[PDB]
């Protein structure tokens, strides 16, 4: 009788999962260093704190920290579930963290590992960990980076009599570049594990305070007047994209919008329109240029941390390099600073700006979000987005034909996918969000507009590619590289790849062909064709009269 | 079989209604939906057990509704009006076809491209009233296979449920562990680009739930081996192609905990024994390839420190790693390798026979699978197995010209090869003898060797360069802001006085007597060498007064007012390099030809890149 | 121990050896000037992912029994790690008696 249902296990070992977390902890290793995080801070004392006690959490003057950590580790896997055993850890660590961090003498050269270490406890099982824990570790980092006032805010240019007659020291450097980058790395990580919640909970981390310290800090990091680190502002643009993605796609839309003010969101903005209008250029990159106007990843801070591994990591041996490993001492061992730099690759130049051209697509994507939260006409879905968007497209394709097309760089493809992008961000702006878009807004880009929009509709001639045989030989010209990805792909990497049906690469003898058509900036897709066809021909507003639209077609035909 | 020229007549039917010229998308609901019953008459002569199983009526079945729904963007946002849009319709029923072809892959990938086409490139015309329209219907339809998924624990579910129910869920975890290029901003948890998105701990979550399964349940049924190896087939595809996929290296990963997730499932999955299945590759390709992602990188470590190995060795037997040939295979290729860096340089020696190192043997055999040579042809495998073996060999590193040398002529560096003048006299003796007519791409790939092969004669007086660290250019391949062409030099030597290459390109290309039919493909390659040599090389003068256009400026006029706007605009490229000299630009003529030559240009088309050729 | 202040790993990372340059016997590595603790440590959260428990002792006992046996038969090396060494030997051996194998005994 019902011999069909699946049947249990009777010794089911459900694994001990602060176990787990117990071991994730002591076998944490941020990516380039020697020894693992708890094996570095056993060999860290701290000598200013006489005796740090919070809630029995006692360091003596002399004693190892990482012992403490361990003793606490120990001692509160017996006692708490998960859920417990994670914010007493967090607010621990963080009363360490901050009594390390407000002290006139005392070097900091543990709270890097200890803030990597309490991003390893935040996102070990982010169901586990309730948001009021969240929501104080957020107010704590982001009151921490107000702490460390002076690291995102060295000056532009020095005095000409700056002497550069010093001991050229970089530990203290690189201590609070850590610090920095992880921290602006676990507000990217709190954000995240707040966004995997269930999508009714989300007010028991939102308040005043929250928007008010994040206002501030991210202020701080797209800086206008200061010397901008590359590294936080990934995250802290990535934060912006998960608090307009949450705003999406929660119940309770309202109590976070009334929540935010206007000024918030048009300081937000225009911080973004100003990274949107800065240049990728591999060739200075990893040079010190003019600011704000190249997106170029210093030298002196050049390491993965902790979300996304984002250089080559040349500073990771120096992470290890910054203590003695045989030997419990406070001050760091000392890194000469002008020892790095060695040349072989422009290879890190490429995939360096292979991620400038993702944070460019992450910049227009939350312009594309927050579209949609402000569906109605407000005071920041108000017409810029058309110049701003305007200017980006006219001319990422403009120095895409002068001067991509060809050059045989990897990144082509994500930078002709932008132009793809962000015709997007035009269209629907143009079709469902006409009514903000005002008449002087229009023809400060009538210009670029249209030109981008021409760029677009010349495809439709189509008198280059209309075969098989010469596109390949085009694609031998500009997207050799692919074809390197794509058998590299086919061999190794992807299960449908081998005994090809001869219908699976007459697919690829199609989107090869129609990615190179993408790439020779010559039969776009069709779809955005008609998408800047119906910005350019429809009469919402008369971008062109009719004895100009046609001096446009005639220069294609028609 | 008898099916197969209705599809044929059935695809010229939908292109017939395309319009009366070429440009035809048709967005909005027209006032005439007769391709809807057309539509109804696809999907379902689609899920069929008898010729369905047949490849090219399938494909060209799917490939048919691909393109009703290309050039109708309007069929999905139609109001199929229960309380949504069709596409909700669409995509369970979609399901249905993709849940039926579980294990063969070609038939889901070809499935769910095609759906990131009708999601991505297809409901940007729509947004905000219909985003949020399917981007919910993929969160409820996962909601319900996690929900559903519970249930077997309490003992009351059924065995064909469970069965489907896995299946699916592992359809809708495939259709997310894909690339970004697939599915864009279309769902609104794949929204955030840098490799870091809402589905990556929604879909921990859901193979730690689908691991607390295969923990709670207790089944030795051979299909449910075949399915559960699906699930680290799934998950070791969703780590493999987030990577950011370089030139010829082994493609780097974005984040390290992805990584350690990845490797931790799956030895959570060997380790209870779970899915042993005889002659079946796929825990075997899984190992090998998050294997060769780690091979010498910074992830080294998080490879040995999560995915250990050392603990199922069992050297005093033939059967050696206990699970199955394959996966013993691969694990022991694993350990062979991981044991052959460990230990020193002066320990291990060359075998002169597999061209592979290795340490002193055993007093055991221990060393047959790991170089038997390899299995049944599963391709894949093979490749992997020669790539884990021979990325020890620390030989000349594989450059780009190097490649499209070796892919061009075969086997050329058995040689010296890194001699500059003997590659020149190769390409000159196969550039001016082994062609009749025919080498209509054979000669794009040699100017594209003559355009890259130019940089590298440029490196000398810039003697310490070389053929094989040579990746890219450093002045046309990388790029700074600025004037770009204040990089280029005024007193850079001259093309025809001493550069080798420009002296073989005029040779061939440029007095050959039918230059105004190449086609358009050499055209474009010989514009972009030309490009290279006058941006590394002063060009020639481009008249001494008895008439005489240089025979490249000929081609600038051949191609500047050409039909096409490709040749065009990169014809268009070369002519500030006309304007940089000195001995012939100092007292400024050839800027006064150029210029007098851009004033004559009254043709509408070439209005285009004459702007940017003034500019 | 009773009236120490230290654990005993706690103190098994406050020992170095310096006269063994480097010890290795499987995958067991101590460098010259690291702490012995460390690889202690090492080792014990490296084979808790692999070993079940009857597997995690005897491995456990050889390689803690190897390394007290290097320390010991020296002519100049301090033993100051071995009883600390044999004291945490016994806590493996008598955790659970049911689960240790009476051939690691023997041995
Ligand atoms: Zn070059």
């Amino acid at each position: 009788l019902k011999k069909n249902m699946v049947p249990l296990n009777p010794n089911r070992i459900i694994p001990d999962e602060t176990s787990l977390f117990l071991e994730s902890i002591l076998l944490h290793q941020i990516i380039g260093a020697d020894l693992s995080t708890i094996e570095i801070l056993n060999r860290l004392k701290l000598d200013y704190i006489t005796e740090f006690k919070f809630k029995n959490f006692v360091i003596a003057k002399g004693a190892p920290i990482g012992k403490s950590i361990v003793s606490l580790l120990l001692r509160c896997k017996k006692t708490l579930t998960l859920d417990r055993f994670i914010d007493t850890l967090l607010e621990d660590i963080a009363v360490l963290i901050k009594e390390i961090s407000v002290h006139p003498n005392e070097s900091k050269l543990a709270v890097p590992f200890l803030v990597a270490l309490m991003y390893q406890i935040v996102q070990f099982r982010p169901s586990a960990t309730h948001n009021l824990a969240l929501k104080d570790c957020f107010l704590f980092i982001c009151d921490l980076i107000r702490i460390y006032h002076h690291v995102l805010k060295v000056p532009i240019h020095e005095s000409n009599m700056n002497l550069h007659v010093e001991p050229q020291i970089f530990q203290y450097e690189l201590i609070d570049y850590l610090i920095i980058s992880y921290s602006f790395d676990l507000l990217e990580g709190i954000l995240r594990v707040l966004q995997s919640h269930p999508k009714q909970t989300y007010m028991e981390f939102f308040d005043e305070n929250i928007l008010k310290s994040f206002e501030f800090v991210y202020k701080l990091a797209l800086t206008i007047s200061y010397k901008p680190m590359v590294n936080v502002i990934f995250s802290a643009v990535e934060v912006v994209n998960i608090i307009t993605s949450i705003i999406l796609n929660m119940d309770n839309s309202s109590d976070l919008k009334s929540l935010i003010s206007g000024s918030w969101w048009r300081d937000c903005i225009t911080r973004l329109y100003a990274l949107l209008e800065k240049e990728i250029k591999s060739g200075d990159v990893y040079n010190e240029n003019v600011d704000t106007t190249t997106l170029h990843m210093s030298k002196y801070h050049d390491f993965f941390g902790l979300i996304r591994n984002i250089g080559d990591n040349e500073l990771g041996g120096l992470i290890s390099k910054l203590i003695y490993t045989d030997r419990l001492q406070s001050v760091p061992r000392v890194i000469s600073k002008e020892d790095i730099g060695m040349f072989t690759a422009p290879i890190i130049g490429y995939k360096m700006e292979k991620w400038l051209l993702k944070l460019k697509d992450e910049v227009l994507n939350i312009f594309e979000n927050l579209l949609m939260i402000y569906g109605d006409d407000a005071t920041i879905v108000n017409g810029e987005m058309l110049i701003h968007s305007s200017k980006f497209l006219s001319r990422e394709q403009a120095l895409m034909i002068e001067r991509y097309v060809g050059q045989d760089s990897p990144n082509l493809d994500l930078r002709c996918h932008l132009i793809e992008h962000t015709l997007t961000i035009i269209y629907r702006l143009w079709k469902d969000h006409f009514k903000q878009l005002r008449e002087e807004q229009i023809k400060q880009v009538e210009s670029q507009l249209i030109m981008s929009l021409w760029r677009f509709l010349v495809c439709q001639t189509e008198t280059v590619t209309a075969n098989e045989r010469e596109m390949r030989d085009h694609r031998h010209l500009v997207d050799s590289l692919h074809d390197l990805t794509i058998k590299d792909q086919a061999s190794y990497y992807e299960d449908a790849f081998e005994d090809l049906p001869e219908y699976i690469e007459e697919e690829l003898k199609m989107q090869l062909n129609k990615r190179t058509g993408r790439i020779m900036q010559v039969k776009y897709d069709e779809k955005f064709q008609e998408m800047a066809r119906t910005i350019l021909e429809s009469k919402s507003f008369d971008l062109t009269t009719l004895e100009e639209a046609d001096s446009l077609y005639i220069s294609m035909g028609l | 079989e008898s099916h197969v020229k209705y599809l044929d007549e059935l695809i010229l039917a939908i292109k017939d209604l395309n319009s009366g010229v070429d440009s035809k998308v048709q967005i909005k609901k027209v006032p005439s939906l007769k391709i809807l019953n057309t539509l109804i008459r696809n999907l379902k002569d689609q899920r069929r057990n008898n010729i369905m199983k047949n490849d090219t009526i399938f494909s060209k079945t799917v490939s048919a509704l691909a393109l009703l729904l290309e050039y109708n963007p309007f069929l999905l946002v139609m109001k199929d009006s229960n309380g949504n849009f069709e596409i909700q319709r669409l995509i369970d029923d979609f399901l249905n076809i993709s849940v039926l072809n579980y294990d063969n892959y070609h038939r889901i990938w070809f499935m769910r491209r095609k759906l990131g086409s009708w999601c991505k490139a297809c409901v940007e015309f729509y947004g905000k009233p219909a985003k949020f329209q399917l981007t919910a219907h993929f969160e409820n339809t996962m909601n319900l296979y996690e929900q559903a998924l519970t249930e077997v624990l309490l003992g009351k579910t059924e065995l064909l449920k469970f069965y489907d129910t896995l299946k699916g869920l592992y359809i809708l975890l495939y259709w997310f562990t894909s690339e970004y290029s697939t599915f864009g901003n279309s769902i609104a948890f794949l929204d955030s680009s840098l490799g870091f998105t809402k589905f990556d701990f929604n879909f921990q979550r859901l193979i730690r739930i689908v691991l607390y399964v295969f923990d709670s349940c207790e089944l030795a049924a051979l299909e449910y081996a075949e399915i559960q190896l699906k699930y680290i087939s799934l998950v070791v595809d969703y780590v493999c192609n987030r990577t950011i996929s370089t030139a010829l290296d082994a493609p780097a990963l974005v984040c390290c905990e992805q990584l350690k997730f990845v490797l931790t499932t799956m030895h959570h999955f060997l380790d209870n024994k779970y899915g042993l299945l005889d002659n079946d590759p796929t825990m075997a390709k899984g190992i090998l390839r998050l294997y060769s992602l780690c091979i010498s990188n910074d992830f080294s470590k998080c490879f040995v420190d999560h995915f250990p190995i050392d603990q199922w060795a069992d050297f005093s037997q033939s059967e050696h790693f206990p699970f199955t040939q394959l996966t013993n295979k691969a694990l022991s290729i694993v350990y062979f390798d991981l044991k052959r860096r460990s230990l020193p340089v002066e320990a291990l020696k060359y075998d002169n026979k597999f061209n592979i190192w290795v340490y002193q043997s055993e007093p055991d055999s221990s060393l047959k699978n790991v170089t038997s040579p390899f299995d049944d042809r599963y391709k894949q495998l093979e490749k992997l197995r020669l790539l884990v073996l021979k990325k020890f060999n620390k030989t000349e590193r594989g450059t780009l010209l190097k490649y499209r040398v070796n892919q061009l002529s075969p086997g050329f560096f058995q040689r010296a090869g890194n001699d500059f003048k003997l590659i020149l006299n190769e390409a000159s003796v196969s550039i001016q003898t082994c062609f009749k007519t025919n080498n209509i791409t054979r000669l794009t790939s040699w100017t594209v060797i003559l355009g890259r092969l130019a940089c590298l004669e440029s490196e000398k007086f810039s003697s310490t360069k070389d053929m094989d660290n040579w990746y890219v250019c450093h002045l046309c391949d990388i790029e700074k802001t600025g004037n770009p062409f204040v990089r280029i030099n005024p007193n850079r030597p001259e093309a025809a006085g001493k550069s080798e290459i420009f002296r073989i390109l005029h040779s061939n290309f440029l007095s050959h007597p039918n230059i105004d039919e190449f086609s358009e493909s050499l055209l474009s390659g010989i514009l972009f060498s030309l490009h290279r040599i006058f941006s590394h090389f002063q060009p020639p003068k481009l008249t001494d007064g008895n008439g005489q256009i240089n025979k490249s400026f000929k081609l600038v006029q051949k191609c500047f007012m050409n039909s096409n706007r490709y040749l065009r605009l990169l014809s268009t490229r070369i002519i500030p390099l006309f304007n940089i000299s000195d001995s012939h630009n100092s007292e400024d003529e050839h800027t006064a030809t150029l210029i007098k030559f851009l004033q004559s240009q009254k043709l509408p088309v070439v209005k285009e890149n004459l702007v940017i050729a003034w500019t």
